[PDB]
RNA sequence: CGCUACUACCGAUUGGAUGGUUUAGUGAGGCCCUCGGAUCGGCCCCGCCGGGGUGCCCUGGCGGAGCGCUGA
RNA sequence: UAAAGUUGCUGCAGUUAAAAAGCUCGUAGUUGGAUCUCUCUCGGCCGAAGCGUUUACUUUGAAAAAAUUAGAGUGUUCAAAGCAGGCCGCCUGGAUACCGCAGCUAGGAAUAAUGGAAUAGGACCGCGGUUCUAUUUUGUUG
RNA sequence: UACCUGGUUGAUCCUGCCAGUAGCAUAUGCUUGUCUCAAAGAUUAAGCCAUGCAUGUCUAAGUACGCACGGCCGGUACAGUGAAACUGCGAAUGGCUCAUUAAAUCAGUUAUGGUUCCUUUGGUCGCUCGUACUUGGAUAACUGUGGUAAUUCUAGAGCUAAUACAUGCCGACGGGCGCUGACCCCCUUCGCGGGGGGGAUGCGUGCAUUUAUCAGUGGUGACUCUAGAUAACCUCGGGCCGAUCGCACGCCGGCGGCGACGACCCAUUCGAACGUCUGCCCUAUCAACUUUCGAUGGUAGUCGCCGUGCCUACCAUGGUGACCACGGGUGACGGGGAAUCAGGGUUCGAUUCCGGAGAGGGAGCCUGAGAAACGGCUACCACAUCCAAGGAAGGCAGCAGGCGCGCAAAUU
């Protein structure tokens, strides 16, 4: 009531931040940005909770105000800045680059990438419109407006943009057989090949996806993010390759790893 | 069959009816262009809408309304309002303690365009959700199915 | 103050409604802009989101359109003669949307003179005003007169439009909302709309 | 049925107690007076010599008023 | 709250213990007998396109906050808890289930239902007879 | 653990309750050695409040002539730290409480193709065709004169700034495009012949703002979408296209690199608002309810950010009910959820998370993107503080603390 809220209770925060309940009452309310509040990762969470480079939010503030953190090639001093899917985090002082990719359990993994792969990112386009004297435009999941896109790029396709120039380098059409990632829901974090799309006019479309090991799942069309042409990815996948293991195989692998390593 | 039965002039706002004509090429009322659209979800525009003359700003086919949201159904119970009818929607509500159901109903006041003529009490009508058209009306009749007990 | 909420209203069944909150700012209403005819006086009101509405209180000039010829000119508003909502909106002469007004015909008539190549029409009493017959007769080359003739070939004005042009006034409809935009614009009545509104005014009088 | 352990209804009661529940009048009010406008303001008809595109006239401090012109 | 099968849906009782209306019609409600096993496009098993008579089921698949509850792991010194914990900088976890009803999606059709031909006012075929013509032509547009 | 036991009789079976029995929640009594976690003025009084605190804020980068301090030349505008004050932003979050509220709130679902949106992030930002080497009233701080018993009251006088604010077109200045047309040349011919391009005093040139064709650029299931084109308009209370700061010393009267702050407008980032598809407690000793006063619908408007009887005028009599309408009651905020496990259920949920509402009771507003805000204002009602009796100042259901109420709840 009476205008926007500026706080976020720690228990009302997104569960994929893996925050604990005894640390405090509040969670870092992510600032407005290119990614939604519930499907982002605030810079403080990444720098403190994941990378353990800082112990408190003050140390995260010191790191960020030393202009050491670059998100998508731009220095970001906001510690609650919302970093999201496919966003590139480059820390030049320590010489490592990360790409925010969901792990198979629906959480943002600490996925280290080579500096060559840190120069671009994949963006799913959200709408294409024509404005201002017949100039086509393109809106991505990253809230980037790219003017003069290729006429073959339509909605639900993912483009590849160079971060330095912010211009489209390549694109993948949304079609069966193309590799994709699920960015929302129960199957969030899973990687597979698109097999079939069911269209429901006036409602949400359903896309069916099959893993490398043949597991088949489905999700709404808005949750589909095509990664590469065919079954090969255009980006580097996390330690797990998008395969979701059942709890039985997870336990079996954990027990085998415990046995082998002492 | 006068259309102008109100204090203001009735016309489709999209269609311009004052275009200059040709004297030697005009004998009698030539044509009045008709504005109509096809609504989505596979609903066919009725013939009486395309070749009719009625002015209905709330008509899903020849008006300013857009159908979006719930597609429902019901039976016509009352037809005593201008371009508006009352339909009844019957359903069974589950009571968990007794593992049984009870009959319940809700009446919806829906807009009926003049493209649906001779709709009778008891017919099954398919309604589509639109913006609030009045205090209680939020649905527009999209298709009229004649009752099994009809002529 | 003035409220536009629906929770002060009886339910569809007819039962009484008990408010769960007091009046909100976003449910407000404002007094009407009874836009009379007079020297231009427009007040600005700040609205939700910081935007601006133009509450016109007095207007005597509007941008009206002659639809058939596609000739829209800035014209003076002379009178209101029909309102489809309330008679008192004609008696007190308020400019609202879809109200029938009398507008000057001088700009449209002058453009028609710049169009004029027609044969003898209504030129009995004459005018004998010099430097005005240039726009009708002029000196012109052959192909210019050919173009003017080919324009005359497709010149056709309704008898009611002529009868209005003789009196110096035209019937028009306000297609804008002066109390919300500050502009009283519209289009000149033509065709069956003109006939219908002429019958309405005649039956009223 | 001549004893008490036994609030309320009916009270030839209108004697009393945080008791606003709607008619009919009056009436708060952001003054949204279109009747209001001594005041406050670079030219408006000057005091006069700040000084020039001509120690010679398109001038840089209104000393200073006149319901005449305009401005919130 | 359980005990209370003393509120009974599961699951009570009504001859005599408390209890069936004096009797009979009757609308809503509830319940209701048998019976039915060039239609469709790139390459002689594929997306589209489905009025199959809408459904009710049943079984799936999405979407359903966290915390709580159930539950996986993890010697808090044990436990309630918490989301965390060793190896002369590296390994991990921070799962999963359930989330009623009502909405959305997808097989087979048992079983309340709904019965499409009965004055035939019921597929498929030859007639285009004034009309829109791959948004009329198919050498330099008639 | 899917459990029973005592009590009617002289005795017996049975209905049936009373009592026992275990948990849970509030109070209370007695008792109390370690150690970990931990509820806590909800119930009565959304009763009343002394006092203190709870919302402020400056970077290299809006404004510094306060010696208030301070430097290395007191003939180099501003060296620096910099209190005050103007400007900007926040104060609409948070915290508290549960009074009101029974399709209301709320939950799941869906829609905005019916709206607004500070900020963040992309970010149309020489697309206008006839003093720019920097423009103007001011006013605070500061200095002085004061008034009042009194307040975070303020007046008069003397100074002085800007990021309250640009009404420039020296720059793309040749333009290009579409026009009320003085000159021009052609195809078998000296008889009015049907058809082609340049040219100026004279007119105009952007999606936020309303009244317009064929393509109907690109989309949607569906637009009266987006884009385009022509004719015009463009608000006393104007309208966007930049009148400013940042320590290094560098380039063939000029150019340059990083920034900061602004600002229209597009992008649902955060939202908010509005749509009732379904689901809510008891009550018939509540059976009909709504329609001078909108009750249901239609038409046209007003208002509103927008859809809408939201409001007005006219028109039509509708609309809702035994599948409980309407009325009444609730010791009713809704939900997540909490108290036994036979299975099924019965109760509870003021209470830390989500949504709503309120700030003694009503009502009306200013500012602002956002409030009908109360640690904002203006009234009335009820209480209540100081007074020199003229007046002035109030709102703990914030944290603590008091009084009161109580069976019932902590440290100014």
């Amino acid at each position: 009531a009476r205008g926007p809220k500026k706080h976020l209770k720690r228990v009302a925060a997104p569960k994929h931040w893996m925050l604990d309940k005894l640390t405090g009452v509040f969670a870092p309310r992510p600032s407005t940005g290119p990614h939604k509040l519930r499907e982002c990762l605030p810079l403080i969470i990444f720098l403190r909770n994941r990378l353990k480079y800082a112990l408190t939010g003050d140390e995260v503030k010191k790191i960020c105000m030393q202009r050491f953190i670059k998100i998508d090639g731009k220095v970001r001093t906001d510690i609650t800045y919302p970093a999201g899917f496919m966003d590139v985090i480059s820390i030049d002082k320590t010489g490592e680059n990360f790409r925010l990719i969901y792990d198979t359990k629906g959480r943002f993994a600490v996925h280290r990438i080579t500096p060559e792969e840190a120069k671009y990112k994949l963006c799913k386009v959200r709408k294409i419109f024509v404005g201002t004297k017949g100039i086509p435009h393109l809106v991505t999941h990253d809230a980037r407006t790219i003017r003069y896109p290729d006429p073959l790029i339509k909605v639900n396709d993912t483009i590849q943009i160079d971060l330095e120039t912010g211009k489209i380098t390549d694109f993948i059409k949304f079609d069966t057989g193309n590799l994709c990632m699920v960015t929302g829901g129960a199957n969030l974090g899973r990687i597979g090949v698109i097999t079939n799309r069911e269209r429901h006019p006036g409602s949400f479309d359903v896309v069916h996806v099959k893993d490398a090991n043949g597991n088949s799942f489905a999700t709404r069309l808005s949750n589909i993010f095509v990664i590469g042409k065919g079954n090969k990815p255009w980006i580097s996948l996390p330690r797990g390759k998008g395969i979701r293991l059942t709890i039985a195989e997870e336990r079996d692998k954990r027990l085998a790893a415990k046995q082998s390593s002492g | 069959a006068d259309i102008q039965t109100e204090r203001a002039y009735q016309k489709q706002p999209t269609i311009f009816q004052n275009k200059k004509r040709v004297l030697l090429g005009e004998t009698g009322k030539e044509k009045l262009p008709r504005y109509y659209k096809n609504i989505g979800l596979g609903f066919k525009t009725p013939k009486e809408a395309i070749e009719g003359t009625y002015i209905d700003k709330k008509c899903p086919f020849t008006g300013n309304v857009s159908i979006r949201g719930r597609i429902l159904s019901g039976v016509v119970t009352k037809m005593k309002m201008q371009r508006t009818i009352v339909i009844r929607r019957d359903y069974l509500h589950y009571i968990r303690k007794y593992n049984r159901f009870e009959k319940r109903h809700k009446n919806m006041s829906v807009h009926l365009s003049p493209c649906f003529r001779d709709v009778q009490i008891g017919d099954i009508v398919t309604v589509g959700e639109c913006r609030p058209l009045s205090k209680t009306v939020r649905f527009n009749v999209l298709k009229v199915t004649k009752a099994a007990g009809t002529k | 103050g003035i409220s536009r909420d629906n929770w002060h209203k009886r339910r569809k069944t007819g039962g009484k409604r008990k408010p769960y909150h007091k009046k909100r700012k976003y449910e407000l209403g404002r007094p009407a802009a009874n836009t009379k005819i007079g020297p231009r006086r427009i007040h600005t009101v700040r609205v939700r989101g910081g935007n601006k509405k133009y509450r016109a209180l007095r207007l005597d000039v509007g941008n009206f359109s002659w639809g058939s010829e596609c000739c829209t000119r800035k014209t003076r508003i002379i009178d209101v003669v029909y309102n489809a909502s309330n008679n008192e909106l004609v008696r007190t002469k308020t400019l609202v949307k879809n109200c029938i007004v009398l507008i000057d015909s001088t700009p449209y008539r002058q453009w028609y003179e710049s169009h004029y190549a027609l044969p003898l029409g209504r030129k009995k009493g004459a005018k004998l005003t010099p430097e005005e017959e240039e726009i009708l007769n002029k000196k012109r080359s052959k192909k210019i007169q050919k173009k003017y003739d080919e324009r005359k070939k497709n010149a056709k004005i309704s008898s009611l439009l002529e009868e209005q042009f003789q009196q110096g006034k035209l019937l028009a409809c306000i297609a804008s909302r002066p109390g919300q935009c500050g502009r009283a614009d519209g289009y000149v009545l033509e065709g069956k709309e003109l006939e219908f509104y002429l019958r309405k005014i005649k039956a009223r009088k």
